[PDB]
């Protein structure tokens, strides 16, 4: 099997009116080829379970009952996507919601990639449609927009693959919360690709949340972009809790002065899984403040990978950027690779990065247990304390409890 | 209620306790003393359930059950509580959430019900006062920002709230002066109901002036080689032991 | 091109090349020269070096020229000029505690901890190897000083000299070794160096490196530190010379209960690029390592930091920290820092941090409002910034000479 | 809000400021707080 050939085949599949944009990304995809473990950005992320596999794109259909059984409990404006396809019958109406929504394959407006890379090109080229979302000037929707993704694998050794593409434009003064939720229909492995680009205009405020909760055997490769103008505010929270191999990228450009940015993420790989969380940040204008908190909890035979690039352009005075990566290792076979990368070309700044690696504080666990709390609960209380700063940033208790439930379920002293 | 017989314990292959025997009945206060290196910490660690302490011989029975087979939380359920020499800080976990969770746990074990939210608070207030604790205890993180003296007092508050049967003070008098010692004493003494028992593993003797023991025991190379009542403390002064005094 | 010329220099004396040297030359020609696209070469320019016409000639220098460039210090000084050990200029080592042999026998040399292009170049071109050893339990009365004096030639050609030394501290041995690099004059040259040290059980090593070459030269070095169990090692590098300097210190902690400290100071001014790099492997557990790398970048200068710490599986009780503090002085100053971690053991305490910013704007005003002018105020702060590193030099006389070298790069000039 | 200057001792600080030309610095540099300020009334 030749992955590039397979994907090329899916691109040419009979009955596919692919856009010029998609065609350009296909060429880039075939131009760059697949990286090896010798490539600067791929020393720790395995592609073996992908490079030599047969790929198919089977768009099935599910019932509201199946959707509900996997859906989050939340009052939102929910758009449902199944195996790479928007499913109207399973989605909520958007009229009067505060969100202008159109789903089609017209891509004339989409911005160029901040950081071009092989899997971003793959998704752009195989996405069957683009979700055009916009929030008009000064509008602050009452409910969060929820993009629910349901992907399924097929019987056999073939790997069903679906690629999702969404773009959000937050006009001046607009303030919205958008959530991307990914789940697997069943235990069959699948290859999920996703790309959510977002443009944040002046005085606009974004609350972005990503919940990748797919099964243990799937591959999840995504690349989101955040473009901020001046006086813009953007918060992005990612909880990568699923998949055999997951690689998420968030590339950002602060193209306006006086903006505030926060990008957080939690990686929780369990037995044999690899969770790769990466960010790319450009402080192109001065007077912006950026904060990043990426935490990982690795269980026996799991591997967390962090990569955080921060470039501060010359003239970007008064830049205030921080990045923190705290890693907690659960067993003697767990692994973690972290690579912060700072490129600072302005002196009048305050930039810093910090990363820690260690195991859960056993003295605290024993203390809790000596008062009567069982091992499982003591451990959960401490992990929750560890992730508290990330989960509380959700600013939504109801949602927070479901994310915590997902976290607690992946702990050794819980289910394993 | 507690019976320790011919207990042998080693740490990292070094024999620490070499045949320690002790008998504690309901309503008794026992003081264990001696020089450093003779077993104080290993005894406490073994009873509490620290996993790096290898019991190579002997027995420890509590309420007619083998204590050594119980996990730390079950020993607490059974009724054993230990005031740490170094109380642990639990950042991100409020004393309220901690105590509430602990109380429910031991109440569940033991087959009873826990207090009712607001009642739990009427209990706290009473204890925060009994031990001169910060009125904003419930919301702060367990022992974070506390001095050594405050951490010791917090542990006693825990003791009074979780209501154990056998209370062990593992050199928790260390670093405390007459004032703190007196407050700690008022906390422990308030727990004397004629049924609960206490084991005071002394760092120094002064604590025994406020929490008078019924029994006093002296350790020597991991064994108790002398027992008596409170008057024994004065007798030991005549031996000129260097460990007997100076905190 | 450069690779062709170096190959020529290797063959110009082919008859005298060792098998090991030949093996490194092969690896050099195999891997070739990196581009700005290579993972570890994004910020360090090689153009000023690879577009040159190279030569490698050894000239004679008098005791007077040596003395004028030498450090004021009581030591056992070995002198190397234009790529070679010079007997007539070196101190006698008899009864000093240091067993010294200079020859091209490389049979006992350990393999490279981290092979890379310039390390191969140096191994392949070095004329000979300085075999240094300190007998078990021995503690030499004086520190060993290896003074290197390199000169460029008149014209456009770039004279290149490559030095190679290996120090072996037997069990229980304790010794301090100083590497001093200077330029005979203003003519530019390409200096290559490689000092490998084997620290045995219970041995204690103190390593100091003073790269004080001229403003136009290139300095590419790679040192290796190998520690057994219960060993201690402190490495302090003050990289204050050359137009482009790239220094690597690769280390392997192959024994439990060892202590390691590796520090470096870089102060790139006027279109200089100073590249300080470390590679550390905690192969066994129960070891403590600390790294403090500080830079002060001033004009169009660029400081580059790269630090990788790998903690092998089961290396429990590892306690490693790495800190890179960067001070930028002007609007055109630059700094690129990549502290990395590959941790494969859970029961450890590993952390790293990197900071970048300008002089504390509040400390300066406070000082100025008391009468101190701006420059003096900034110098005080700069010195305080570098003091954490300079204070590691217990020999006051040595420390003062290092501070004076630092002063040459300050606004006032002192 | 007095400013902190790690790495620089008051001695070097004061000596440098003096040869160049809080209440303590005011008294030492001669340009409970009151008794410190009033004593400088010449």
């Amino acid at each position: 099997s030749n992955a590039l050939q397979q994907w090329h085949h899916l691109f040419e599949a009979e009955g596919t009116k692919r856009s010029p944009q998609a065609q350009q990304h296909l060429q880039q995809l075939l131009r760059t080829g697949l990286p090896t473990r010798k490539h600067e950005n791929w020393k720790y992320t395995p592609l073996e379970g992908l490079i030599n596999s047969q790929f198919v794109s089977i768009a099935g259909e599910i019932s509201p009952q199946q959707r509900d059984a996997l859906a989050l409990t939340l009052d939102s404006v929910r758009l449902v996507f199944v195996d790479g396809r928007y499913v109207p019958a399973l989605s909520d109406a958007t009229e009067g919601s505060g969100y202008e929504v159109s789903i089609n394959d017209d891509r004339q407006g989409l911005p160029d990639a901040i950081q071009a890379e092989v899997f971003l090109h793959l998704t752009e080229s195989l996405a069957q449609s683009v979700t055009h979302i916009a929030v008009k000037r000064g509008q602050r929707p009452a409910k969060p927009l929820l993009l629910m993704h349901i992907t399924q694998g097929v019987a056999g050794e073939e790997v069903n693959t679906a690629h999702y593409r969404h773009h959000l434009d937050l006009a001046e003064g607009a303030e919205a919360t958008v959530i991307e939720h990914f789940v697997s229909l069943n235990d069959a492995r699948h290859f999920t690709g996703a790309r959510f680009t977002i443009n944040v205009a002046a005085n606009a405020h974004l609350q972005h949340i990503k919940l990748a909760f797919e099964n243990p055997l799937s591959h999840h490769f995504a690349h989101n972009d955040l473009l901020l103008a001046e006086d813009a505010t953007a918060f992005s929270h990612s909880f990568l809790l699923g998949g055999a191999v997951l690689r998420h990228n968030t590339s950002t450009q602060l193209n306006g002065e006086n903006s505030t940015l926060r990008i957080n993420s939690l990686a929780m790989p369990v037995k044999n899984e690899v969770c790769d969380t990466r960010t790319w940040l450009e402080h192109n204008k001065g007077f912006c403040n950026s904060r990043q908190l990426h935490k990982t909890i690795v269980s026996d035979k799991g591997r967390a990978v962090f990569n955080g690039l921060i470039n501060v352009a010359q003239h970007a005075i008064k830049t205030d950027g921080q990045m923190t990566n705290n890693n907690l290792l659960m067993g003697k076979l767990a692994e973690v690779d972290t690579k912060p990368q700072l490129e600072i070309y302005a002196d009048d700044v305050k930039c810093s990065h910090g990363a820690t690696v260690g195991r859960i504080d056993d003295e605290q666990i024993f203390y809790l247990r000596s008062r009567g709390i069982n091992q499982q609960d003591a451990q959960q209380m401490i992990i929750y304390a560890f992730a508290a700063e990330l989960t509380e940033a959700l600013r939504d208790e109801g949602l927070k409890q479901q994310v915590l439930a997902r976290i607690g379920q992946r702990l050794p002293g819980g289910a394993r | 209620m507690l019976s320790i017989k011919d207990l042998h314990v080693s740490v990292e292959d070094k024999a620490i306790l070499r045949g320690l025997s002790l008998d504690v009945h309901p309503g008794e206060v026992h003081a264990i003393m001696g020089p450093n290196g003779s077993g104080k910490s290993t005894l406490s660690a073994t009873l509490a359930g620290r996993e790096d302490y290898e019991v190579t011989g002997g027995t420890v029975e509590f309420k007619g059950k083998d204590l050594l087979a119980l996990s730390p939380e079950d020993r607490a359920g059974e009724g054993i509580f230990m005031a740490f020499q170094y109380p642990v800080e639990i950042p991100g976990v409020s004393n309220q959430f901690f105590l509430q969770t602990a109380l429910n746990a031991v109440r569940s074990y033991r087959g009873q019900e826990t207090l009712d939210r607001f009642d739990f608070q009427d209990l706290m207030e009473e204890k925060i006062a009994l031990l001169k604790m910060p009125e904003d205890l419930l919301t702060r993180s367990v022992n974070v920002g506390f001095s050594g003296g405050e951490k010791k007092r917090n542990d006693i508050l825990q003791m009074a709230v979780l209501e154990p049967e056998l209370c062990i003070l593992d050199e928790s008098d260390s670093g405390l002066d007459i004032d703190a010692l007196k407050v700690v004493a008022d906390g422990v003494n308030s727990l004397r109901d004629g049924k609960r028992s206490f084991i005071i593993v002394t760092h120094y003797q002064r604590i025994l002036d406020y929490i008078k023991p019924d029994y006093v025991h002296v350790l020597y190379q991991g064994r108790i080689v002398k027992s008596g009542d409170f008057t024994l403390v004065k007798q030991l002064e005549e031996q000129g032991y260097g460990w007997l005094t100076e905190q």
